[PDB]
């Protein structure tokens, strides 16, 4: 893209959008390309804009003592915004007087009219250019808005971003995922087209005092009914306004929970896969879904009601008002048909547009508020900076997250260069320590006094999209050397050999791509290579084997930066020794602090102190039936429908025989053709869709949306694990959230009112041409090219809303990736670097935003164009016409006109309806998605040839095994980080594209449906699940235990005084990733599923991870104890856990050899038996 | 009491406006700088230390900075206030010009700077309030100082601001021309070549704050051409740990505007002193040095120089 052609354009092009011509004949013939759209305005980046706001929010901020957001806003667009409303004014007012000259023009048609004719010319002349002046006024005005409102959203948009990053630890747990994508998603197209509707707040009254004014001229003093009946009507309106927003406020609570849980759950798929719960979610999911529409369909009905009014009150309102007139004096007929044509103009001036404006103030100063709200939260405050202290001393720090401190008397003091190891059980607080080190657990008492330079490497591994080289450099200036020697000393040379393109190989969100110890080896190289005074390294000695830890702990962190003064967390015998000081910590006090001795008794010189702009690469991934699927998904909306039709044919029918069948009214067969044209004017009233035939079809159009969600997210539960990898997070967080708020809200009551429209049109040209047919026949030429016009738009209008469809998920990628970081994020301070490419994010959305809403202007401009040139062609032909007596010429062409006043605004509505549908084109592809594909006995198993690859036609991982598993016989699955081991396990499962044969007791795999094949393994999964909900829920969310069965088992896995600290015993709501359990309490709860669900065959992938042996007895007295008569695949890297398994399976350069003895094992390979420390060598050997 | 204080000051001033080498050693070198340099010398009669600052006739002459000179000598003559170095003996020699300084024990701001890094807030607004008040006074007495830069002021024991280096001032009731000074410290309207004022001094204590709250200045870049491109266009970004009330302060001193430039408008100073940023420093006790000061500079008597190059 490149060069918008808006900023050159001609003055007189613009007024006419005639610069988007070219994109439109480029995509009417074949698909429209990357090549084909443009570059954003100079205006409208987001760099220049959100400054522009924030310039006045600190200002605001700083000046007054009650400030307001919405100062800011006023003060930066106040002017530009008035501009155009004083233009929009005269749109309307143009508006209204047109019936004092039409009803003059249709008057003429009349012998007797003596003085009328004789100047008729003039006043045709005078509506000529009427309508020239009215389309020009208009579409430019709201064009203009349209823009404002899009550059409010993006400055609002980008502040709240640059908001999010320095909230508070404490406000954190408060603000979820959820939250933040339901308040930018529910505003981020309607906001933006909102804002032309703002102006008739002050247009409305103004116009109706006008045709009061106009209408006292025809009935005198009894024209104040009708008013009377319209303010009844809108104080009606402002009540049903009121009760519409008390449903919405009350329902929005649930939606952040279900897009939590939705997200955690399919990001977590495969321990879903492998528990075999993914039914368990979708009653989960469904049980909150059943509030949701609940509430939405009750405020459907109000709605309804809401946009009901227009049609109801067209008959009622004229005969109200000219009734009484009628009855004290005979009436001429043409006044009828006056009263008529201002009455049209003022029913849509007061039920129509006001309440719409009222619910637009009552929209968005509700979403200003809500964020002015936001920014007023509690901030992290930043560490000083100082760089010569040379020195952490740490003195009396006692500790709160919210009764019993955390940190109680811990101090402790290090000069440069010194090397402290941190020790001790499992949750004693060592993490909290380096989080109180970070500020972001800031100490009660006490104080810290260091550099504040600091690099982080965190207990939970974190990785950003992007490749393995921009991780590790991290948004810095990149080198040569100081790289390679990072890349070489982390022993991760071994492992970029594997990869295809080296290391530009493309890593996901979350890194799922890589294993588990390459992950963490990547975040050790990250933290390594930043410079700073005070290095906090938690614990990335977990999942690593006992070679490549201690090669990695002997060359990096003692040899490479042997000049930094680093903090290592361990709990390894031979890491203390290498320490200065030793630091041990038990439920949550110091229990001791000395010297090793005492618990008997250049290559990293220096370091000195992106471009905003989408050149081609970002807008290259976002490159009739589905009408007559979405009808026919549910049975009853046929019906439905038939019904509707039977009554309008019914209608139709009794208002023609009551047409063909015909004082207190004065009429003659001179001016008898007024019938037909009040007919005309009123048929809005009798061919309405009252409650009986609106209400059921807002019901069933809603319950056809329960049903697209049930399938879309069963459908999702059931894809391979191949094709789950090419999605993103972000389009699952829009088709979600989006894609179902948009299928619950907008569709149903645009269709209601598409269809409305649609059969007051043919009604009225139904009964109308019966009677003489010649109107038929007179408006073909105008039918005919406002379906032409419309098809030629639409062709290119649909690939632009798909553009802009796909535009938005970068956001929510990023958003949802940025949370994760955060912590990351402020340690090693690249601030800066996120919020650009945040704002990158939002130029590409806005480049594919802008051009949709310009093509959808140059449409509604041209229609009106077409409209008008065809009442000027057809007036003046009327008009030549009149020569002296009955003008049958004008009688039929005049009325010709009034049915296109309406079918004008139908075909308006067909194009919302249109990209509205582009949703359900959007959902359905989700359901196509391809699907995935006593008897255990003993446990016996046996492989053949088995091999396994993760993508079909890509490179094999492992290849040609055919070991044999006895019954009830330990298995220790062996070797280094990253071989295979884990794919071994994850075949058994099926979960990849795999071949070969596995026949379990006897029976083959091929031979048993998968869900019951997998029922018979229980596996404890390396990546541990944990989803928002309670205790109870999360050890089974079945609820096939009840609380007794759960208990004898919480206490055998030390989780006794765990859970029990809680305010709710088994029944504390775990939020945010169950965060509140610490990093040892998790694999517990892993090994409780295992315990509870007893299975013949285990999977154990790493079932201690990270605890220390004082722990890990545990699990060593319960695999001999809760489960000692099953057979168990026990893939670890603890030297400990292979003193009780009987049979070795070491798998080494993609292929797997077996021993029955693990003295001969280690004989064969000398370096991994030198590595093992002394305390395993006298355990094994006697 | 601040306005009869003002009043009486530029009474006395016209006063002395109107009415303008073998007793010094040669211990110490405290840079040269430009032409001449400054050399430590101690008196015999009386023991006390003494700076002397020696300027090179030949090259004032040759630099066409001779104006510069003699209403440099005869500004630091009649000003007196506590926060400029006061001059007290004045040399005539055949070679070169002296002019004797009373001794700054301290050192320069820079080196601290670039020793620590950056300053806090308050750290940097216990400097700020003195340069304020430092400039109110000068400017009340129509004088111009054109050449703020952290290089300029020293710091005295107690540590307190001792402003010097008045060479490029000068007393002018209206528009000026010349262009001189640092190239980051330079305002749009002396860049363009055009008539200036006195409005020059709140750009330069605008980018002086932001230079100490973030460790380097605004405008930056390699070659002087570029600098002079970033200045005219006046874009900047601030830090991540600037804090909202600081981020309006600067971006009102720092405006290209020349009208609305904050301290220029319509009450001179009244705009910045009575700002949300000075919201808890008490102007009449920090005048008369009552408050303690953030960070003291370790003398070791009045011969030692540790804190000097
Ligand atoms: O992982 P290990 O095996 O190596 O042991 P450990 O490192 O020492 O474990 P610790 O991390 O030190 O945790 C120590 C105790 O603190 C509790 N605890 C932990 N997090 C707690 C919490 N969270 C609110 C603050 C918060 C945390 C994360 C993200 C946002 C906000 N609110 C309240 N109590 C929280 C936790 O149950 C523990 O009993
Ligand atoms: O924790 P450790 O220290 O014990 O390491 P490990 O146990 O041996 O881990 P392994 O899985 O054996 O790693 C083995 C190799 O396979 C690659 N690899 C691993 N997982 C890969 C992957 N996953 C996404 C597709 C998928 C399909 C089915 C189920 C889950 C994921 N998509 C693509 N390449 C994947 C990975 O780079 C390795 O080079
Ligand atoms: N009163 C003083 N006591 C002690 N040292 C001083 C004093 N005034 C200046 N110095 C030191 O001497 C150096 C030069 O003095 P200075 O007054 O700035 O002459 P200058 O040539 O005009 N400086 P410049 O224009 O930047 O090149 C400074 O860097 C100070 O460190
Ligand atoms: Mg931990
Ligand atoms: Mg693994
Ligand atoms: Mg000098
Ligand atoms: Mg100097």
């Amino acid at each position: 893209m490149q060069r918008s052609p808006l900023e050159k354009a001609s003055v007189v092009s613009k007024l006419f959008f005639s610069w988007t011509r070219p994109i439109l004949r480029k995509g009417y013939r074949q698909r429209l390309e990357l090549s084909d759209i443009y570059q954003i305005p100079s205006v409208d980046s987001a760099d220049n804009l959100s400054e522009k706001l924030e310039r006045e929010w600190d200002r605001e901020l700083a000046s007054k003592k009650n400030p307001k957001l919405i100062n800011a806003l006023r003060r930066c667009f106040f002017w530009r915004f008035m501009f155009y409303g004083i233009f929009l004014y005269l749109g309307e007012v143009t508006k209204a007087v047109q019936p004092l000259l039409l009803g003059r023009i249709i008057a003429s048609y009349d012998p007797d009219n003596k003085e009328e004719r004789s100047i008729a010319i003039y006043l045709g002349i005078g509506l000529c250019l009427l309508f020239i002046v009215r389309t020009l006024l208009l579409h430019p005005a709201i064009f203009g808005l349209h823009h404002i409102g899009m550059q409010m959203r993006i400055a609002m948009f980008s502040l709240i971003y640059k908001k999010t990053l320095k909230l508070s630890s404490r406000v954190l747990d408060k603000i979820s995922i959820g939250q933040l994508v339901s308040l930018l998603s529910n505003n981020l197209n309607k906001f933006d087209e909102g804002l032309a509707l703002a102006h008739f707040v002050w247009i409305a009254p103004l116009q109706v005092a006008l045709l009061m004014g106009l209408i006292w001229e025809l009935l005198q003093a009894s024209a104040f009914c009708g008013l009377g009946f319209l303010i009844v009507l809108a104080l009606f309106q402002a009540g049903l306004g009121r009760m519409m927003m008390k449903y919405r406020d009350q329902r929005a609570g649930k939606i952040s929970e279900r897009l939590v849980i939705t997200s955690e759950m399919i990001e977590n798929i495969q321990s879903v896969k492998a528990y075999c719960w993914e039914e368990a979610m979708e009653k989960m999911i469904e049980n909150l879904r059943q509030t949701e529409l609940k509430l939405t369909r009750k405020a459907a009905y109000v709605r309804y009601f809401n946009s009901s009014a227009f049609f109801f009150s067209g008959f009622f309102v004229v005969f109200l008002s000219v009734l009484p007139y009628a009855l004290i004096k005979g009436i001429i007929l043409r006044k009828i048909f006056t009263t008529i044509s201002f009455c049209i103009v003022l029913r849509m001036a007061v039920t129509r547009q006001f309440p719409w404006a009222v619910q637009t103030w009552y929209d968005s100063l509700g979403a200003i508020n809500k964020i002015q709200d936001f920014l007023q939260k509690q901030e992290y405050k930043t560490l000083e900076y100082n760089l010569t202290t040379t020195e952490v001393v740490m003195e009396n720090v006692t500790a709160f997250w919210e009764g019993t401190p955390v940190l109680k008397d811990i101090n402790f003091k290090i000069e440069r260069g010194q090397l402290l190891a941190v020790a001790g059980s499992t949750g004693a607080g060592k993490t909290s320590l380096l989080m109180v080190i970070m500020g972001e657990l800031e100490p009660s008492e006490g104080k810290i006094k260091h550099s504040g330079r600091i690099s982080f490497c965190s207990q939970f591994s974190w990785i950003m999209p992007g490749t393995i080289k921009e991780n590790i450099i991290f948004g810095v200036s990149y080198d040569e050397y100081r790289y390679r020697s990072v890349i070489k000393a982390c022993q991760l040379e071994e492992d970029i050999s594997k990869f295809a393109e080296k290391d530009n190989i493309v890593l996901g969100e979350g890194g799922i791509t890589l294993s588990g110890g390459q992950r963490a080896r990547i975040s050790l190289a990250r933290a390594v290579y930043k410079d700073a005074d005070l290095y906090l390294l938690d614990s990335p000695f977990g999942y690593l084997d006992v070679l490549t830890e201690k090669e990695i702990f002997e060359s990096c962190v003692c040899k490479l930066m042997a000049n930094k003064t680093r903090i290592l967390v361990t709990s390894k015998m031979e890491h203390l020794k290498k320490a200065d000081k030793i630091l041990i910590l038990h439920e949550g006090s110091s229990y001791f602090y000395g010297t090793f001795s005492e618990l008997q008794n250049d290559i990293y010189s220096r370091r000195l102190s992106i471009s905003e702009e989408i050149n081609e690469e970002d807008l290259k991934e976002c490159f009739w039936n589905t009408y007559l699927r979405y009808i026919t998904v549910h049975k009853s909306l046929i019906f439905v429908l038939i019904w509707c039709l039977v009554i309008f044919l019914a209608e139709v029918a009794a208002s023609l025989v009551v047409l063909w069948l015909l004082y207190a009214v004065i009429i003659t067969s001179t001016s008898s053709y007024y019938v037909f044209y009040i007919y005309v004017g009123v048929a809005d009233t009798l061919l309405a869709m009252g409650f009986f035939r609106g209400l059921p079809l807002v019901h069933t159009l809603i319950t056809v949306s329960k049903i697209l969600h049930h399938k879309m997210l069963h459908s999702v539960l059931q894809a391979p694990m191949s094709t789950l990898n090419t999605l993103k997070a972000g389009g699952i967080l829009n088709r979600f959230s989006k894609d179902i708020a948009i299928l619950d809200d907008l569709l149903p009551l645009t269709i209601f009112d598409f269809i409305q429209l649609l059969l007051i049109v043919i009604g009225a040209i139904a009964v109308v041409a019966v009677l003489q047919p010649y109107i038929f026949v007179a408006t073909v030429p105008v039918i005919v090219a406002f379906i032409m016009l419309r098809a030629y738009f639409l062709q290119t209008s649909q690939q632009l809303k798909q553009l802009e469809s796909e535009g938005r998920s970068p956001i929510f990628t990023h958003l949802v990736t940025s949370l994760k970081g955060l912590w990351t994020l402020r340690a090693f301070g690249r601030q800066p670097y996120f919020e650009t490419l945040f704002h990158k994010a939002l130029n590409l959305h806005t480049a594919n935003w802008f051009l949709y809403l310009s093509t959808l202007r140059w449409f509604q401009m041209r229609i009106e164009m077409i409209f008008v040139i065809f009442f000027i062609a057809v007036t003046f032909i009327s008009i030549l016409t009149t020569g002296e007596g009955e003008g049958r010429v004008g009688i039929i062409l005049t009325l010709a006109m009034n049915i296109m006043s309406t079918l004008q605004w139908a075909v308006n509505s067909s194009i919302d309806v249109d990209s509205l549908m582009r949703s359900v084109s959007r959902v359905f592809k989700f359901i196509d998605m391809p699907t995935e594909g006593i008897w255990p006995s003993g446990g016996q198993m046996t492989v053949k040839d088995l091999t396994a690859k993760y993508t079909e036609g890509g490179n094999a991982i492992l290849e040609n095994i055919s070991f044999s598993i006895s019954p009830g016989q330990r298995v220790g699955l062996l070797g280094r980080t990253g071989s295979g081991k884990s794919t071994l396990l994850s075949a058994f499962l099926r979960l990849l594209n795999t071949e070969g044969e596995i026949q379990i007791d006897g029976v083959s795999w091929d031979s048993i449906t998968l869900q019951q094949w997998r029922k018979a393994f229980g596996v404890i999964p390396q990546k541990v699940f944990i989803f928002s909900g309670t205790f109870r829920k999360n050890l089974d969310p079945y609820e096939q235990w009840s609380d007794q069965e759960i208990w004898k088992v919480a206490d055998e896995v030390g989780l006794r005084s765990v859970i029990e600290q809680f305010p709710g015993k088994l029944d504390f709501v775990l939020v945010d990733g169950g965060c509140v359990l610490s990093h040892g309490h998790k694999q517990l709860m892993c090994l409780a599923r295992s315990v509870l669900s007893k299975a013949k065959i285990l999977l154990l992938d790493q079932p201690s991870a990270h605890l220390d042996p004082v722990t890990y007895q545990i699990i060593r007295r319960t695999l001999k104890q809760a489960f000692a008569d099953c057979t168990v695949i026990l893939c670890e890297h603890r030297i400990e856990a292979m003193l009780e398994c009987q049979q070795f399976l070491v798998i080494e350069e993609n292929k797997v050899r077996q021993y029955d003895s693990i003295q001969k094992l280690l004989n064969e390979r000398s370096l991994f038996r030198q590595a093992i420390s002394p305390s395993d060598r006298v355990k094994l050997f006697p | 009491s601040v306005k009869e204080f003002l009043a009486k000051a530029k009474e006395d001033f016209l006063k002395k406006w109107e009415n303008p080498l073998d007793q010094f050693e040669r211990i110490k070198t405290l840079g040269t700088g430009s032409f001449g340099r400054v050399m430590l010398v101690k008196h015999m009669e009386t023991g006390n230390h003494y700076a002397m600052k020696i300027l090179d006739k030949q090259k004032v002459v040759k630099l066409k900075q001779i104006e510069h000179t003699l209403n440099e000598k005869r500004i630091l003559q009649a000003v007196n206030f506590p926060f400029l170095v006061k001059l007290e003996f004045s040399f005539k020699d055949n070679s070169n010009l002296y002019m004797v300084m009373e001794y700054v024990p301290g050192g320069e701001m820079f080196s601290h700077l670039r020793r620590i890094g950056r300053f806090s807030e308050p750290h940097a607004r216990f400097y700020a309030a003195q340069i304020v008040l430092t400039f109110e006074y000068l400017h009340s007495l129509d004088l111009i100082y054109r050449d703020l830069k952290p290089e300029n002021l020293l710091i005295d024991q107690q540590g307190y601001i001792q402003v010097t280096d008045f060479g490029f001032a000068k007393r002018v009731k209206g528009r000026t021309w010349t262009l001189c000074g640092t190239p980051e410290y330079l305002a749009p309207e002396i860049i363009l070549s055009k008539g200036y004022n006195k409005a020059v001094d709140w750009w330069a204590l605008g980018v002086l704050i932001y230079e100490m709250a973030a460790g380097y200045p605004p405008f930056f870049a390699d070659q002087p051409i570029q600098i002079y491109e970033k200045i005219v266009s006046g874009k900047v970004r601030f830090p991540s740990h600037f804090s909202s009330d600081l981020k309006d302060l600067l971006r009102n001193l720092l405006q290209v505007d020349l009208t609305k430039r904050f301290g220029n408008l319509k009450n001179g100073v009244n705009d910045i002193k009575n700002h949300k940023w000075f919201a808890t420093t008490d102007w009449i006790a920090i005048y008369q040095r009552k408050v303690e000061a953030p960070f003291i500079p370790k003398f070791k008597g009045p011969g030692d120089t540790s804190n000097f190059d």
